[PDB]
């Protein structure tokens, strides 16, 4: 019953759980933040990031001034961006037998894993979290592809060199493990070996194990993952919104009875006000239109963008702003809006009976039929003739080093008429901004983020409350930022449990009740012998046929106890026949002698021993006097 | 040197979850030894064996099996870990560093006799598991570690046993068997033929794959290849689509067949049924299957002609591309007589560029009898160049060929395609434009074998062909026209 | 134990209900309109399981299969005067189409008999609140044992065959599956859970379908021979039902060869198809889940729209008008319109129910009110149900160990039950009108079991001693709230009567003229020779063990021709101790 930990990103996580036989690896996240150490990729080149000066050591002996490069006194490294990996040596990931999937969020590390290890199994997932995972795919790898860049930076992995190398640099955990992208071919056979699978599909694995989903909210398809067998259930929980969202709300009823609470995937900042946010998003978007210039929104091409056009358009309608056009730049930007229209089933309740009349339950089409939101896959044709200064453009990766988002970020980020709208979690903001700096873009960091927060999670956790919890200690220890303050912590009474990255954890709960199945001439051909009152007791003896995990019991040693009183013994064999039978005592046991067949017994406390000569009639009639006077187990 | 530094520091920090597992993956994750004193360490991995929390034991024996890898080592890192696993037989984390340690060694370099792939092989299967914990692994080693080309007992009495794991791995093992030869028997035919129902997935892929091996070993049974052909076919119909894909690519394999039940394959039925269910999978795994058993047999090729006609409406541009090979590739001694306007009709797309070059290579090596369908391509293609001005190449090409193929059928259309009015004069059409040169290469290319064709010309035609033939020599022949001798 | 009873589609297509009892649940499978006759028999007879009074305490949960007239028929009748305030358990797709076309046929009936008594508006909308929509591969339960469990099947959009398990016993019903795949829909999958009862449709089953291809080959050359002779090609079919797929195939047809002719589209669900086939892809065809960004496959820039004023027009003309089986009036204006013609055509689209003018020219007559035929049918068969290889498809993937054959008629009845005999070997029953069906089912009782017992068994189980009886053992505890096997020394511990070692002793009295040292080295010899496959061993103090079983030379007697031989042995071992005295008594060699 054991826990492997790969992923040390609070909410990127990757935890192997070897239960009966199962090898349940939950969720891959690929953590992009060391991205953020690299230079943008531009698809036209600038003269300002061709021309930066290269850092020096003052040692001077490594050649590395074409290695890494700075820029107001921040460096980074100039290759292709590097993505960090969990731990594919801790455990031989051939060996994983199924794969689970939380949301899109945690899939982007999915090819890796399923085409550079051996694994030879099959990954479950919900076909939304598996379509707009394919089109995050196809977004990641379409922008890292676009201009190539040659992997030439290896020499600031040594570990001389990068302790020697400055902040924020030495912030980096196992350079040697980063693995450049992926491309096509694992793209498809990656979305070949995964399966499809319903909200609390009841589905069974390899005849052991029972898994299941449950609804998230986090998201349009997140999902919330038990495995259980009869007797036990451990519960894994990865991104949550009891707060008011779009997608089908979360579940309360599956996890309660359950041992362990797995927490990852908790907000980023705890420290928000989402509605408040959003209206500050509003209030910002709607004064630098008003002074008249664009707004830049670095946005993934599904998720929360699809909440914030609702108000967006909503605002509209409060502002007379109509003249300020919508844009959505994006190489899957179709198929995203085509695919948040669709998959409405799997909304909220007054979400399916919305879509009980036929409307659309996303209100970006009434932004299409009113010719507000304008979607081109690139600049690259039509977004050419059909620009309009002012706008409001939503643009590619938000980790603001490749995409379309670093050409907007540049050419535009040279005013401060103009403002920049970071609005998205698990990206930090003074770090996408530390490449363009110096910098005359106004910027606003305005977060949304919907995983809930410490209270709710306290509340989840009385709510629900299990024998066992499993965390990061990201949630334990206060966080490096507001570190003076105790209060948003996880707040139970059990002793928690703290996770690092690549660590062991045995879960201190032992199997010890398993599940046994009988055909009916077995349970007709045993009787019930009650001997102490409310407690029954009865005689089995069969076979057991094996076959796919689910053990079965078919047709093809009992013992005695109580002692035996002496003097029934004697008054029934006087009974039965037999005669002059002489009885004296002792210290604690009594001596009875049946002068046929030469029988002596002695009776003690818990002890019989009869002693007889060469007879089998006499003996087995013994046998069956004696067994009929005590109780049988 | 480096090696002991690190066991030097393993030693001297001794936390149990903390340093042992960083330094391992550190140790991992840094580099390769590269060298023979990385034996030398394994007697160090010899050192940190004795110990307590045993999954630092099975990363220190993954970081063995990792530099046995390298082929540093040979016969003394094998006796070691017979030794771990004769001694450390501790549950199944500690089973499963043993036994990747000795895949690694068996097949690190040497994989040869005395005590290098037998005596391992031996010690595997006598140190087989209660429940899982070597089962399918230690199947798989003796799999790889093939005995003496006479052992296939064990592997039979186990396609019976609990897990369907350890069923896929005994599988697979007698798969590595039949790779390495070994004359497989006949009584597993009759284990696999009892292997296809296991109501369960995963086997069934691959036990169609059994079913194919045995049955290309030798047809002997009663007929033999015809009732594994039927299992087969009958596995078709799974409801599971990866099972599909297997089942016919695995027929894909096949070569020989009795032609009789070839044909019962499509009335009183699996390839009207193998088609039209799935992606490009389940369709391309099929129709490659009827490319192989249309060339095998020279017989049956109108009914795979008509049912690959029906299905040029997938849209799928890789089942568009992939179709038009499939059928390019059958195309010898077969003749279309109703289904030609289909398959020039598709060619109708707005840009289609694979799809319209495979187009017209599969419009040059087709083969037609009737008069009115060369009328309907030559009009479809010559629509088709004015609406893309752009492949004229191509389509030059492809009609140089097209009257290479058979110049007999386009006799009667050349009083028709050009005008050739009894007593007007005939103008003189334009030279430049790229579309009279087309149907012109056709005519003569056409016209180098039949003898009733100079007769029918005008002068005009004559010169025209002086320019082509001494323009575009590699697209006209040469004639033995008067005008050009 | 578990019963079923068919409340019509025994032997009949139309009024398909069917109520099942499985340990004390009692579940509606299907409740649809007979889609014939108008008296009072085309709605189930509901004082059948009450008669005068409540049916929330008999019946528990309502499951509907899609959204056929014939199976989302009778709806407001169960839930108005009827009365049903429960569940009613039912898909998204069928929960957003069965609404409005009720509706529909509402406005059919009240301008057919113009009649107050067949239902409002008020009422629908009313048994339209109280529905329970399900999702895909998915369990509900409904109280706290009864699990009901969706599987796609394709028959219409949102078509799906249900699976109902109480306890550990599961009844499949199949409503109108097809395992043949449709152009937008696609297959059937049911995951073999051996299954108790199948439910299964056999409207198709004497005629063996070919493929597809032959289906729309053969109507679309008789369409355009139609076309050529000037006809106007009016199709008598219903509503979305196997009409998207008629329209995409006209529609493929007539884009690429680019004839012209005014084709149009049945008012009332006119703009409904269109904006519900773009909201359900997930339950479509994996084609179109695919190939749907590149523009509206679902929307057709061919078809128009029709009004009751375009009936006369000449020229050619191919539009078609609901319903299929030609008895709504729309369509029998048109058919009365246009029956003294030789030149147009008229079709049948699928089955037909009896009573009806679709069976009525399926037959071959003529008058009809005397309406004589001059029209040309075909049978063109694109109803989505599956054939006879369906039929062994679904039922040797699934293999239950019964099944109940449903919506048909007699002759493929019988021709469908002596194949399944024949082949597969299951109980295959008649079902008709009105009787109960009884399975004796077999029970099934789950008890626990200590980890310890079967770490021991696989111990032993693993090593070469299988095939054989081994005789597993311990012991049952009832609590009535779980029924528990333990092990009997955990039992031992557990109940507290504690280890109870048992000590059998016995004295062989042997006379014979041996020496008591050469009597116990016989005894030895004979037992190790006797007792093959038997750990016996001498101890070095002249004692005999085997297994358990201690034999000591005791110390002579008074008499001098008997000699004494203790054998002691526990009660683990007491069928050996009993076999050694028998052995004993019989006498050592001599
Ligand atoms: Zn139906
Ligand atoms: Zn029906």
């Amino acid at each position: 019953m054991k826990l492997y930990c790969l992923s040390g990103h609070p909410t990127l996580p990757c935890n192997v759980l070897k239960f009966k036989s199962t090898t349940i690896m939950l969720d891959c996240g690929l953590d992009m933040t060391s991205t953020l150490n690299f230079l943008p990729l531009p698809l036209v080149q600038s003269p300002r990031l061709s021309n930066l000066p290269g850092w020096s050591l003052k040692d001077g002996n490594a050649f590395l001034d074409k290695e890494l490069k700075e820029c107001s006194g921040h460096v980074f490294v100039d290759s292709v961006p590097e993505f960090c990996l969990p731990e594919t040596e801790l455990i031989d990931l051939s060996t994983v037998d199924v794969i689970l999937i939380s949301n899109y969020h945690c899939m982007m590390a999915l090819p890796y894993i399923t085409e550079h290890t051996g694994f030879t199994g099959t990954v479950y997932a919900t076909e939304p979290t598996v379509q707009i995972g394919r089109l995050l795919m196809e977004e990641l790898v379409n922008f890292i592809e676009r201009v190539p860049k040659a992997q030439s930076a290896s020499l600031w992995k040594n570990k001389d060199i990068q302790r020697l190398l400055p902040s924020p640099l030495k912030d980096a955990v196992e350079v040697s493990t980063w693995r450049r992208c992926y491309t096509m071919q694992e793209v498809n056979s990656a979305l070949s070996k995964i399966q499809l699978v319903g909200y609390s599909q009841k589905i069974e694995l390899f005849g052991a194990v029972q898994v299941t989903p449950l609804s998230s909210g986090y998201a349009l398809g997140s999902s919330n993952w038990i495995i259980q067998s009869h007797y036990e259930k451990v519960s894994y929980v990865s991104g949550s919104s009891l707060l008011t969202t779009h997608p089908q709300p979360m579940d309360q009823a599956s996890l309660k009875n359950s041992d362990v609470l797995v927490l990852t995937g908790l907000t980023q900042i705890p420290t928000a006000n989402p509605d408040g946010m959003v209206g500050e998003f509003c209030s910002n978007l709607a004064l630098t239109v008003r002074n008249g210039g664009n707004v830049l929104v670095p946005c993934y091409p599904s998720g929360v963008i699809y909440d914030l056009l609702e108000c967006l358009y909503q605002y509209i309608d409060s502002a007379g702003l109509s003249s300020v056009p919508l844009y959505f730049i994006s190489p899957v930007a179709n198929s995203s809006l085509e695919f948040s229209q669709i998959f409405a089933e799997w909304l909220c309740h007054n979400k399916q009976s919305k879509v009980y009349l036929p409307e659309p339950p996303f209100p970006h089409a009434e932004l299409i039929q009113t010719n507000k939101l304008k979607h081109y896959p690139s600049i690259h044709g039509d977004f050419s003739n059909d620009f309009r200064q002012p706008c409001v453009v939503f643009t590619g990766h938000p980790s603001l080093r490749f995409g379309d988002v670093v050409h907007f970020m540049e050419l535009w980020g040279k005013s401060s008429l103009n403002t920049v709208i970071f609005t998205e979690p698990d990206f930090s903001y003074l770090e996408a901004l530390a490449p363009y700096q110096p910098l005359a873009m106004k910027c606003i960091y305005c977060p949304i983020d919907t995983r809930l927060n410490f209270i709710q999670v306290s509340k989840l956790l009385k709510e629900v409350q299990p024998l066992h919890v499993v965390c990061p200690e990201q949630y334990t220890q206060p966080p490096p930022a507001q570190s003076h303050r105790m209060d948003l912590m996880i707040d139970c009474q059990p002793p928690a449990m703290s996770y690092r990255r690549a660590e062991v954890l045995a879960l201190p709960f032992k199997r010890r009740y398993e599940k046994i199945e009988i055909m009916p001439e077995l349970a007709d051909s045993l009787v019930p012998m009650e001997i102490k009152p409310g407690i029954s007791l009865a005689t089995v003896s069969a076979v057991l046929h094996t076959k796919d995990n689910k053990h079965l019991l078919q047709p093809p040693k009992p013992l005695l106890s109580g002692s035996i009183p002496v003097e029934q013994f004697v008054q029934t064999l006087e009974k039965h026949g037999f005669s002059d039978i002489k009885v004296e005592d002792t210290a604690k046991g009594h001596i009875v002698l049946l002068q046929e067949a030469e029988t002596l017994i002695q009776i003690e406390e818990d002890s019989t021993h009869i002693i007889c000569d060469n007879d089998e009639m006499l003996r087995v009639r013994l046998r069956d006097l004696v067994l009929k006077f005590l109780q049988k187990f | 040197p480096s090696k002991s530094a690190a066991l030097h520091i393993d030693l001297c920090k001794a936390t149990s979850p903390a340093d042992a597992l960083q330094y391992l993956l550190q140790f991992a994750r840094k580099p390769v030894e590269a060298e023979s004193v990385e034996g030398v360490v394994r007697i160090l991995l010899e050192h940190y064996y004795k110990e307590n929390d045993p999954s630092v034991r099975l990363k220190i024996a993954s970081l063995l099996g990792l530099l046995s890898k390298t082929a540093g080592f040979s016969p003394d890192c094998i006796m070691d870990d017979a030794i771990n696993i004769l001694q450390n037989e501790k549950s199944h984390q500690v089973l499963a560093q043993l036994l990747d340690t000795l895949l690694a060694i068996g097949t690190k370099l040497p994989e040869n006799q005395a005590i290098q792939m037998r005596l391992v092989d031996v010690a595997c299967k006598h140190l087989t598991d209660t429940s899982h914990g070597v089962r399918n692994k230690c199947l798989q080693l003796l799999g790889n570690l093939g005995s003496l080309e006479k052992v296939q007992k064990i592997i039979g009495d186990y396609f019976s046993d609990q897990d369907p794991r350890v069923r896929t791995a005994a599988i697979k093992a007698m798969l590595q068997l039949h790779e390495r030869g070994l004359k497989l028997h006949q009584t597993i035919y009759n284990q696999a033929c009892k292997l296809l129902s296991d109501d369960y997935e995963q086997v069934r892929s691959a036990a169609v794959q059994l079913i194919w091996v045995v049955s290309q070993l030798y047809p002997e049974s009663i007929r033999l290849v015809d009732d594994a052909f039927g299992k087969i076919c009958h596995m078709v119909s799974d409801g599971s689509w990866v099972v599909r894909v297997q089942a016919a690519k695995l027929l894909g394999s096949m070569e020989q067949v009795s032609s009789h039940f070839l044909e019962q394959t499509l009335d009183k039925g699996a390839f009207v049924h193998g088609l039209e269910d799935e992606m490009y999978e389940v369709r391309i795994a099929a129709v490659e299957a009827l490319c192989m058993l249309a060339q095998s047999s020279p017989s049956f090729a109108e009914k795979c002609l008509d049912f690959l006609v029906d299905m040029f409406n997938d849209e799928i541009e890789e089942v568009r591309l992939q179709s038009i090979h499939t059928m390019r590739k059958i195309s010898n001694n077969i003749t279309l007589r109703e289904d030609q306007l289909d398959t020039v009709l598709a060619v109708l797309e707005d840009s289609s560029r694979d799809i319209r070059e495979a187009l017209h290579e599969l419009l040059c090596c087709t083969n037609v009898s009737t008069k009115e369908g060369i009328h309907l391509a030559l009009v479809e293609l010559l629509k088709n160049l004015t609406k893309y001005p752009t492949d004229r190449d191509s389509i030059w090409k492809c009609l140089k060929f097209l009257g290479s193929r058979h110049p007999t059928l386009v006799l009667p259309l050349v009083p028709e395609l050009l005008s050739t009015h009894p007593f007007f004069d005939t103008a003189e059409p334009d030279m430049d434009d790229p579309a009279y040169i087309a149907v012109l290469v056709l005519i003569f290319n056409a016209a180098k074998t039949c003898p009733t064709m100079p007769a029918l010309f005008s002068d005009h035609t004559f010169r025209h062909y002086a320019y082509l033939r001494d323009s575009l020599s590699h697209l006209v022949p040469a004639l033995r026209l008067p005008g050009r001798k | 134990e578990i019963r079923v009873t068919p409340l019509g589609a025994g032997q009949d297509v139309g009024r398909s209900c069917i109520l099942v009892s499985i340990a004390g649940k009692n579940v509606m499978l299907d409740c649809g309109m007979h889609m014939g006759f108008n008296d009072d028999r085309r709605f189930p007879d509901f004082s059948y399981i009450t008669q005068n009074g409540r049916l929330t305490d008999f019946l528990d949960c309502v499951i509907i299969s899609h959204f056929h007239l014939d199976h989302c028929g009778a709806l407001p009748y169960f839930s108005e005067m009827v009365g049903y305030d429960g569940p009613i358990y039912m898909t998204h797709p069928t929960q957003a189409i069965c609404p409005i076309l009720l509706e529909d046929y509402r406005k059919i009936a009240v301008d057919k008999k113009g009649e107050a008594n067949f239902f409002t508006s008020q009422m629908i909308k009313d048994c339209m609140k109280k529905v329970v929509a399900v999702h895909l591969h998915q369990t509900v339960q409904v109280d706290d044992e009864l699990e009901i469990k969706a599987y796609y099947a394709g028959h219409v959009l949102g078509a799906a065959m249900f699976q109902i398990k109480v306890g550990s016993e599961s009844v499949v019903y199949t409503g109108d599956y097809n395992m043949t795949p449709d152009r937008h829909l696609g297959a059937a999958w049911i995951d073999k859970c051996r299954p108790n009862l199948l439910i299964t449709e056999s409207t198709y089953a004497t005629t063996i379908r070919d493929s597809k291809r032959c289906r729309e080959r053969d109507f679309l050359k008789k369409v355009h021979e139609t076309v050529e002779r000037g006809g106007k090609v009016l199709i008598p079919v219903f509503a979305l039902g196997r009409a998207q797929e008629l329209c995409i195939l006209l529609e493929t047809f007539w884009e690429r060869m680019n004839l012209k002719v005014p084709i149009y589209f049945s008012t009332g669900l006119t703009e409904k198809a269109n904006h519900y086939y773009k909201l359900f892809i997930p339950w479509t065809n994996q084609k179109i889940r695919k190939t749907f960004v590149q523009r509206n496959m679902f929307e057709f820039k061919h078809i128009k729209a029709f009004d009751r004023a375009f009936a006369d027009n000449p020229g050619p003309m191919v539009v078609f008008a609901t319903p299929g089986m030609l008895h709504a009036g729309q369509s029998l204006q048109i058919f009365r319109k246009w029956a003294g013609n030789e030149k147009n055509m008229v079709i049948m689209p699928g089955y037909c129910v009896q009573g009806t003018v679709g069976h009525k020219i399926l037959s071959g007559q003529r008058k009809l009110e005397v309406l004589e035929v001059k029209m040309q049918v075909e049978y063109m068969s694109f109803s989505a149900h599956a054939d006879a290889k369906g039929i062994m498809q679904l039922v040797g993937q699934a293999e239950p160990e019964s099944v109940l054959l449903v919506h048909g008629e007699a002759k493929k009845m019988e021709f469908l039950k002596q194949k399944i005999e024949q082949e597969l070997r299951v109980n295959c029953y008649m079902p008709a009108n009105g009787e109960t069906v009884t399975l004796p089912t077999s029970p099934s009782i789950p008890v626990g079991i200590s980890l310890g017992l079967l770490k021991r068994e696989m111990a032993q189980g693993l090593l070469p001693e299988a095939k054989k009886p081994r005789l597993l053992h311990g012991t049952l505890i009832m609590k009535d709230s779980n029924f528990r096997l333990v092990s009997s020394e955990q039992a031992l511990k557990e109940l507290g009567l504690a280890e109870h070692q048992l000590r059998f002793t016995c004295r062989v009295h042997l006379h014979d003229t041996r020496k008591e040292q050469e009597t116990a080295l016989r005894v030895y010899s004979h037992l190790k020779s006797v007792l093959k496959d038997h750990c016996v061993q001498h101890l070095p103090d002249g004692s005999v063990t085997v297994e358990s079983v201690l034999l000591q030379a005791a110390a002579p007697s008074e008499d001098p021709g008997t000699k004494v031989l203790l054998v002691s042995w526990t009660y683990q071992d007491e069928e050996l101790g009993s076999f050694l005295t028998s052995l004993l008594k019989k006498g050592l060699p001599q």
